[PDB]
RNA sequence: AGAACUGGCGAUGCGGGAUGAACCGAACGUAGAGUUAAGGUGCCGGAAUACACGCUCAUCAGACACCACAAAAGGUGUUAG
RNA sequence: GCAGUCAAGCGUUCAUAGCGACAUUGCUUUUUGAUUCUUCGAUGUCGGCUCUUCCUAUCAUACCGAAGCAGAAUUCGGUAAGCGUUGGAUUGUUCACCCACUAAUAGGGAACGUGAGCUGGGUUUAGACCGUCGUGAGACAGGUUAGUUUUACCCUACUGAU
């Protein structure tokens, strides 16, 4: 489980791509297990699994939807030892449904709320905050 | 069809006593005493002797005269439930999961608990009734016996062992995994 | 246990459907004991496993 | 929507149908007394919580013409044949 | 539009788990017609936005019955309106069709709820263009573009306050 997380990410934000897997941004369509509410746009936050389309990158990455995991967020929020912290931009990385990444890299620091979370992300990854 | 008269017979053995008055029955036999309150169907109770009451309804119907015989049935259970006593029988049955069950004392209150029925985690506590002795029968395996002179609190309480082990979210049919009465009858 | 299983039988398995209404009555009942289908005649043996 | 015979409303109040142009009773000067119509007589409400033989118990009873709805098909509910 | 009765048949065998022909009895007024009773000294008119409440013929959630219910999944039925029923691409659209999330994305009423609450894209004044029709003026429930949305201080209702 997450503790919850300040939400920086609409539906409709791109962020940067942060593994090799060819692709240099996404584009988020959707966010999984979120709720329902009249007018209210579902939003992502560090550690969240959502759905995103690749608008720049290679072309056989493009034009089709697949599951991405945020690594890192630009908004701030607040951990339970009472820091708040945030990032300087906001990326993400493309796996599978079940949560293996599609590259084996990761480029730049990763949230250590999205390593707990995903083993997979954790042995991919350089730095945790 | 607002019959004239309906009349039914009571036997009263040598060493059981009934007093009845204002439709408030009691028995007192070898085996102790039981009382019962009959102030909703209108009979009327009369004695020949000592060893035969009847009662009677006068101008009745259809329905009013069917409560008749039920009054004979409820006294009747009375009489040889002071004297000879019930006895139900329970047997446990299962397929994979043993089913155990033990006799517990909560807050003075002598519960009965059973036990990793299904491999269920939750632990299933049924009260025991006034009047109903549990006791665990030997060179039986997984049976159980409930005894008393009230045949009501009796087959009561062992209705409620039964009803507290069903199977929900399972075929029935194949999942024949529960405590069931095995035997009707009497302690002598 | 062929003598445990046809005594749990009896209480699972032994029974009469109402056509009507899915109610489970006893295996010799002539009417159903249901006042939402009108106590009706059309019963049915519960099915065997 | 359109015809036939008669009675009505329109042109008409009054008692009754809670309420209503047409239904029921009855048509109208101003008053007194008596008797009734249709409709009613547990209380609202004037008048028997009258008498008599039965039927019905509904975990969505039933209750009065015009009139403000209910059917086919069923029930070892209960009653008579 | 929705729900029954009968049961020839389907269902490997077996009418009625689940379906069901030939016939036949109803219910509903969220379809469309039929009618012309009310309004032409005028009841502001499509959709959306916003907001409340109601109906159950129940999509989800609670508890259950049934199966051709081993488990998992699913189907049929009961008590139930307590509590929820969404974010977007195209279209003025109601409707429709896809993308995606979700326990689920159920159907309806309230003067086809709601314009002195908004908005004015559509329809439905006057300008203008095209196609077909007409000798012509002009016509088209055909397409296209531009086109003023007024007033509450009164009574009541409601929200707060003496
Ligand atoms: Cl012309
Ligand atoms: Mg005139
Ligand atoms: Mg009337
Ligand atoms: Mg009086
Ligand atoms: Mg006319
Ligand atoms: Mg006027
Ligand atoms: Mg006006
Ligand atoms: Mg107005
Ligand atoms: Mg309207
Ligand atoms: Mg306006
Ligand atoms: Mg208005
Ligand atoms: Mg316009
Ligand atoms: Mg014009
Ligand atoms: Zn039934």
């Amino acid at each position: 489980t997450k503790f919850r997380i300040s939400l920086g990410l609409p539906v409709g934000a791109i962020m940067n791509c942060a593994d090799n897997s060819g692709a240099r941004n996404l584009y988020i369509i959707a966010v999984k297990g979120s709720g329902s509410r009249l007018n209210r746009l579902p939003a992502a936050s560090l550690g969240d699994m959502v759905m995103a389309t690749v608008k720049k990158g290679k072309p056989e990455l493009r034009k089709k939807v697949m599951p991405a995991i945020v690594v890192r967020q630009a908004k701030s929020w607040r951990r339970r030892d009472g820091v708040f912290l945030y990032f300087e931009d906001n990326a993400g990385v493309i796996a599978n449904p079940k949560g293996e990444m599609k590259g084996s890299a990761i480029t730049g620091p990763v949230g250590k709320e999205c390593a707990d979370l995903w083993p997979r992300v954790a042995s991919n990854s350089g730095v945790v905050v | 069809m607002k019959y004239i008269q309906t009349e039914q017979q009571i036997e009263v053995p040598e060493g059981v006593t009934v007093s009845i008055k204002s439709r408030i029955v009691k028995v007192v036999g070898p085996r102790g005493t039981l009382t019962k309150n009959l102030k909703h169907i209108d009979v009327t109770f009369t004695k020949v002797n000592n060893q035969l009451i009847k009662v009677a309804v006068h101008n009745g119907g259809r329905k009013h005269v069917a409560a008749l015989r039920t009054v004979k049935s409820l006294v009747d259970n009375m009489i040889t439930g002071v004297t000879k006593g019930y006895k139900y029988k329970m047997r446990y049955v299962y397929a994979h999961f043993p089913i155990n069950v033990n006799i517990v004392e909560k807050d003075g209150a002598k519960f009965i608990e059973v036990r990793n029925f299904l491999g269920d985690k939750k632990i299933r506590n049924v009260p025991v009734r006034d009047g109903v002795t549990i006791e665990f029968s030997t060179n039986v395996k997984d049976e159980i016996v409930l005894s008393g002179n009230s045949v009501e609190d009796v087959s009561q309480n062992a209705a409620d062992l039964q009803q507290i082990c069903r199977v929900r979210n399972k075929d029935i049919r194949k999942f024949l995994d529960g405590i069931y009465v095995s035997h009707k009858g009497f302690i002598t | 246990e062929p003598s445990l299983k046809a005594l749990a039988s009896k209480y699972n398995c032994d029974k009469s459907v109402c056509r009507k209404c899915y109610a489970r009555l006893p295996p010799r009942a002539t009417n159903c004991r249901k006042r939402k289908c009108g106590h009706t005649n059309q019963l049915r043996p519960k099915k065997k496993l």
